[PDB]
């Protein structure tokens, strides 16, 4: 979900764009702004969050050894989802 | 036998090496007692200078002069003595059984800080 | 459990004698040299054909960095800054807040390509398998600031080659 | 391991450049003896220290 | 490999050496690109009892070094270590 | 377990010592052959 | 004889190289640096360290990286006395500011305290 | 408060070895400017030299100035032997750097400087 | 504590220990120090006027022949009054040991050189020089030789800093490579990494 | 000496500074038909030596 700026500069993930009155755009004069338009706080957003019948979830990111740290969640909380720290699935108590 | 090389670059054979030896021993010792005789130096240089000397009167053959001695070739064995008596005529000139000079500051070998 | 090199006392016999002589007056050694030298004209050259030829590589080899993704889009990094505590040049540089969701997720992520050394101790100290080393060695510049990398350059290469990093991962993971 | 492997030491006889070199192509040859014998005595095992 | 027999003969006889046994381009006999995957094993360490650190720990059992002398009979002189044996001439192939 | 080990038998033998093969006739057959060579050309 | 007497302060400024400026105005912190509160392990409080005032760091124009022009500005030196880093700084020539070390001061511990028939100090649990 | 010198027992005999280091750096100036080619004159080469020695004059240890004569021998055997480019020569004149705000008032102008 | 932990040589610290007190008595006049490392290295620290006294010695006593200088090398301990501590690293072929002399000097005090015992030295104390800035009397050709032609400051003291003061670039205006006060378009990030919790028990030192 | 990078660049990943031999053991271990390739380039070796 990349935006612009008002110069017309693409805005990245972070939130980073030049002034219009910064001089530092000149270095993208002749050339390009190379930003990356996969953000992955759009990207996790389109994940379902996971139904599960347990009260602690645990999360590798997947692939046993090629995910992150295994990490134990807690599903107590009904108005919120229990989210992984590592990547940002979020799972939910189905009762 | 007339051994046709040492081996080492530089270092001749010797001829005749237990008449060089013993000369050399009885040169060290000669030196050597010039020394004070309470100083460890003269005591341990004696001592294996001793036994040196009665190794070389006690074996007519080079050989196994050369495995009894236990120093290598036979050359070498001349090297050191001459080695140890430069070492001796340069240690009368030190004195260095006096004691010691100074003493090093509180914590100048202290590891680690 | 030693050996003499060139303490060969020659033979004095005629035969030998007359041997050396005529190796000395009718070249032997000269022409085995030149023998030598016509045995390698006549063999097949080792010689590959770059660029459409290429050298052989493994999967452990490294290259140009790479900021990788979990399997849905969200990326690897969270901001713990083992790889630029380990970088023995220092060449990463990592600043990081929470971003709209509350993720620990970095702002600054650069990697200094001209400071690097490329000794993969980033891809081996991350936890996450965030930074690898990919397999990526033909990406020379014509100026000494596109090697300069920050956060959309790793990430771009990530998108670009993590059909490869991620194949080069799963043959050498069990080693790791 | 060196203790465990079986080579040979070059040794030179005149001090000079060719000694050398026929020492330097020795231990090339010593380090092929040495290198058969470090991959028909491989263990098997752990590669780090067992320390973590 | 592919090299026509007078080729490799004429080549053969030029080095003096049977240069098709041992060739120095690699062909089929190197290993696969693609292994299968390894299963390496575990150290000594990895046990579930009788594995208590203490017991193990190697950085821990490093001491100060003995100071031997500091400035706050007849005993035979000593050497650093006993003379170093002569070494013995190969009976692989000792040049002689 | 599964490792990167030498096989059952371990592997052949390497050879590591000098071979330089010694070829070519005597001292005394080159001189023959050189000499023989200008004898012909001489005639 | 074979030594001389030398009665003069202990100077090597003309020895080490430093430009004028790296000497003449700095000020040299001699102090022992303080527990981190995120921790209760001492042992960096154990020796005294020697830095350098901060000088000014930069933004770099084309990375946003921290210039700078300092080149003091990453120099610690531990020492394992006061006086060793004050003989240290004055054989420099650098100014310097000495902090005393600030050890604790010891606490009354008692653990029956926490359940007193009396006084405030009980636990109200545990 | 009894150490072991260098070369001085006090501080005459180091002031004849900074005077006979003087003459021979005085002596070397022209044969310096000529075979490097140097652009300065030898009057500013010998300014220079005169320079580099007042900087030290508040010396009053003997052994360092023995090592200050030391260095100086070892800086002067560098030029006289063809060891030092003319760059290393030159860079006594620091000829590219800016002039450096002096007063309080520019020094405040320019930034956090004392 | 068989598999991860080194073996102990008893055997041979016995016997550095034997020839450590050797030396210390046949040379009481410089030996300060005598110690055995765990790890079984032989350490003679001496005086700074015995450094030709000791090293001749070791290098020619028939039960020392200490023939080889392997390595010489100063260390910079600020907080120490004499702060450099020149260790020689020797090594007997025919005793197939090895053997370290210590001895120390602070900026002003010079060491006698030891090219008069050994020449390999000639490079190494020189080396000494050029990084730490110790002097070493009656040496053949001292000068530097490793820094720059121009260089000011021994770069190996501790109070030098990482990158000099200086730095070099080509400048085109007077056709010259030139040096300039060292600015850093990314300053060096000290990082702070000591743990708080004691790492050795027996390397404690006691108390004030 | 290019077939013997070709073995580091195996073994670590780079082809000359490889950080290979650590503290505490080496980096990684061998991955599998490593130890037969270095056979077969020690099979082949002696003859090189032998033509140089
Ligand atoms: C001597 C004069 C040349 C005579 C021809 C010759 O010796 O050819 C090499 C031919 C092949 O030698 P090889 O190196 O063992 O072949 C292995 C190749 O891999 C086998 O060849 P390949 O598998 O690589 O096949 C492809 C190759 C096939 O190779 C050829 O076509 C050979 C070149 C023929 C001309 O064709 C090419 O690569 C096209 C090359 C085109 C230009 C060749 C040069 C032309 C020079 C004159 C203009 O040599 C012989 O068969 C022995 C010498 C016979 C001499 C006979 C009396 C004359
Ligand atoms: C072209 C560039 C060439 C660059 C050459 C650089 C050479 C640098 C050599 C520096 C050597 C020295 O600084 S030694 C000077 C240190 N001397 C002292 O501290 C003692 C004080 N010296 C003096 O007062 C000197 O004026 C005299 C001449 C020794 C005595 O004068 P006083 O009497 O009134
Ligand atoms: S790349 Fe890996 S090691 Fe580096 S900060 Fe991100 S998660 Fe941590
Ligand atoms: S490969 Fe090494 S030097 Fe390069 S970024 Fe990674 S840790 Fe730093
Ligand atoms: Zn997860």
């Amino acid at each position: 979900g990349v935006r612009t700026s008002p110069t017309g500069e693409k805005v990245t993930h972070t939130g980073q764009v030049y002034d219009d009155e910064d001089y530092r755009r000149v270095r993208f004069v002749g050339r390009q702004k190379e930003v990356n338009e996969n953000f992955a706080i759009d990207l996790i957003a389109e994940q379902p969050v996971s139904q599960v019948g347990s009260r602690v979830i645990s999360c590798d990111g997947g692939g046993g050894a090629l995910g992150h740290p295994r990490v134990y969640i807690n599903l107590d909380k009904e108005t919120k989802t229990g989210t992984c720290g590592y990547c940002g699935l979020q799972f939910r108590q189905q009762h | 036998l007339l051994k046709k090389t040492t081996g080492l670059v530089g270092l001749a054979v010797c001829e005749t090496p237990h008449e060089r030896l013993k000369i050399l021993y009885t040169k060290i010792l000669d030196v050597l007692g010039h020394i004070p005789k309470n100083a460890a130096y003269r005591k341990y240089t004696e001592q294996i200078t001793n036994e040196k000397l009665s190794i070389v009167k006690a074996e007519p053959d080079v050989k196994k002069l050369e495995e009894q001695l236990q120093g290598g070739q036979i050359e070498e064995v001349i090297l050191q003595a001459e080695n140890e008596l430069s070492l001796a005529r340069k240690m009368i000139q030190w004195k260095p059984w006096e004691p010691l000079v100074e003493e090093p500051p509180a914590s100048q070998w202290k590891w680690p800080i | 459990t030693y050996k003499y090199v060139n303490l060969r006392e020659p033979s004095m016999d005629m035969k030998s004698v007359t041997d050396r002589a005529a190796q000395t007056l009718l070249w032997t050694e000269l022409i085995r040299g030149l023998g030598m030298t016509l045995s390698y004209l006549f063999r097949e050259p080792a010689t590959i054909n770059y660029p459409f030829e290429k050298g052989p590589l493994s999967p452990r080899f490294r290259g140009e960095h790479a900021l990788r993704r979990y399997p849905s889009g969200e990326e690897r990094c969270i901001a713990c800054k083992l790889c630029e505590a380990v970088c023995p040049a220092q060449a990463i540089t990592i600043e990081a807040e929470p971003r709209a969701d509350g993720s620990r997720r970095t702002t600054r992520y650069d990697i200094d390509m001209t400071k690097c050394i490329y000794c993969g101790f980033c891809q081996e100290a991350c936890p996450v398998d965030a930074i690898v080393e990919g397999p990526n060695f033909e990406f020379s510049t014509e100026t000494h600031e596109e090697l300069l990398y920050n956060k959309e350059k790793l990430l771009n290469n990530g998108d670009k080659w993590e059909a490869e990093i991620a194949a080069n991962i799963q043959a050498d993971y069990l080693y790791r | 391991v060196y203790d465990q492997v079986e080579f040979d030491v070059p040794i030179g006889s005149r001090g000079d450049c060719y000694d050398r070199y026929l020492c330097r192509v020795e231990e090339m040859r010593q380090s092929i003896r040495i290198i058969s014998q470090c991959l028909n005595k491989m263990p098997p095992g752990e590669i780090k220290v067992d320390d973590a | 490999a592919s090299a026509t027999r007078l080729i490799q003969g004429l080549r053969n006889w030029a080095s003096g050496r049977d240069l098709q046994a041992k060739l120095q381009l690699r062909y089929q006999e190197i290993s696969k690109r693609t292994q299968p995957p390894p299963k390496l094993p575990v150290g000594p360490s990895h046990r579930l009892s009788n594995n208590y650190y203490c017991a193990r720990d190697g950085r821990r059992e490093a001491m100060p070094p003995s100071i031997v002398m500091s400035s706050q009979s007849e005993k035979k002189a000593v050497s650093p270590a006993p003379p170093i044996k002569r070494w013995e001439l190969s009976q692989d192939e000792p040049y002689l | 377990v599964k490792q990167d080990m030498p096989p059952v038998g371990g592997y052949g033998p390497i050879d590591y010592k000098r071979n330089l093969p010694r070829r070519g006739l005597s001292g005394y057959s080159m001189f023959a052959v050189g000499i023989g060579a200008l004898l012909f050309g001489y005639w | 004889t074979q030594l001389i007497t030398v009665d003069e302060k202990l100077d090597i400024t003309t020895l080490t190289g430093v430009p004028e400026e790296h000497i003449k105005t700095r000020k040299a912190r001699i102090f022992v640096p303080a527990r981190n509160n995120m921790q209760s392990g001492v042992n960096n409080t154990k020796k005294w360290k020697m830095e350098f005032d901060t000088r000014e760091r930069w933004e770099n124009p084309l990375m946003g990286w921290a210039s700078t022009a300092d080149p003091l500005s990453n120099l610690v030196l531990t020492f394992s006395t006061k006086e060793d880093a004050i003989a240290f700084a004055e054989k420099n020539g650098w100014s310097y500011d000495v902090e005393e070390r600030k050890v604790p001061k010891p606490k009354s511990k008692s653990y029956g305290a926490n359940f007193s028939w009396n006084k405030r100090t009980r636990v109200s649990t545990k | 408060t009894s150490v072991k010198p260098i070369f001085s027992r006090d501080m005459n005999e180091a002031k004849r070895r900074v005077r006979e280091l003087y003459r021979a750096w005085y002596r070397e100036v022209p044969n310096t400017v000529h075979l490097f080619q140097l652009d300065i004159s030898v009057k500013q080469g010998r300014d220079k030299v005169r320079e580099m020695f007042k900087k030290n004059a508040h010396v009053t240890d003997p052994r360092v100035v023995d090592l200050l004569v030391i260095k100086g021998k070892m800086e002067l055997e560098e030029t006289i032997n063809v060891w030092k480019q003319r760059t290393h020569v030159m860079r006594f004149f620091h000829e590219t750097e800016a002039p450096r705000p002096k007063d309080f008032l520019s020094k405040f102008y320019v930034g956090h400087d004392p | 504590t068989r598999p991860t932990v080194r073996p102990r040589n008893d055997v041979a610290h016995k016997q550095l220990s034997a020839f450590g007190e050797y030396v210390a008595e046949i040379l009481p006049k410089y030996v300060q120090q005598v110690q055995v490392s765990c790890f079984s290295e032989l350490e003679i620290c001496i005086h700074p006027d015995g450094v030709i006294p000791v090293l001749t010695f070791l290098r020619d006593h028939s039960n020392a022949q200490f023939k080889s200088l392997a390595d010489l090398t100063a260390v910079d301990i600020p907080t120490r009054q004499n702060r450099f501590e020149i260790v020689y690293n020797l090594l007997s072929l025919r005793f197939n040991s090895r053997i370290r002399v210590k001895t120390y000097t602070d900026e002003l005090t010079p060491v006698e050189s030891s090219v008069s015992v050994y020449k390999a030295a000639n490079w190494y104390e020189r080396e000494i020089w050029d990084m730490f800035g110790v002097f070493f009397a009656n040496h053949p050709d001292l000068r530097r030789i490793l820094t720059d032609y121009g260089f000011e400051g021994h770069p190996f003291r501790k109070d030098f800093p990482l990158s000099g003061y200086v730095e070099l670039r080509y400048d085109d205006e007077v056709k010259r490579v030139v040096a300039e006060p060292v600015e850093l378009a990314q300053e060096f990030r000290k990082f702070d990494l000591n743990s708080p919790w004691e790492a050795f028990p027996a390397y404690r030192q006691p108390p004030e | 000496r290019e077939k013997m990078f070709e073995f580091y660049e195996r073994v670590s990943g780079a082809r000359m500074h490889a950080a290979y031999v650590r503290p505490g053991g080496v980096h990684q271990d061998l991955p599998l038909g490593l130890m037969d390739d270095i056979y077969e380039f020690s099979k082949n070796f002696s003859l090189r030596i032998d033509e140089l």
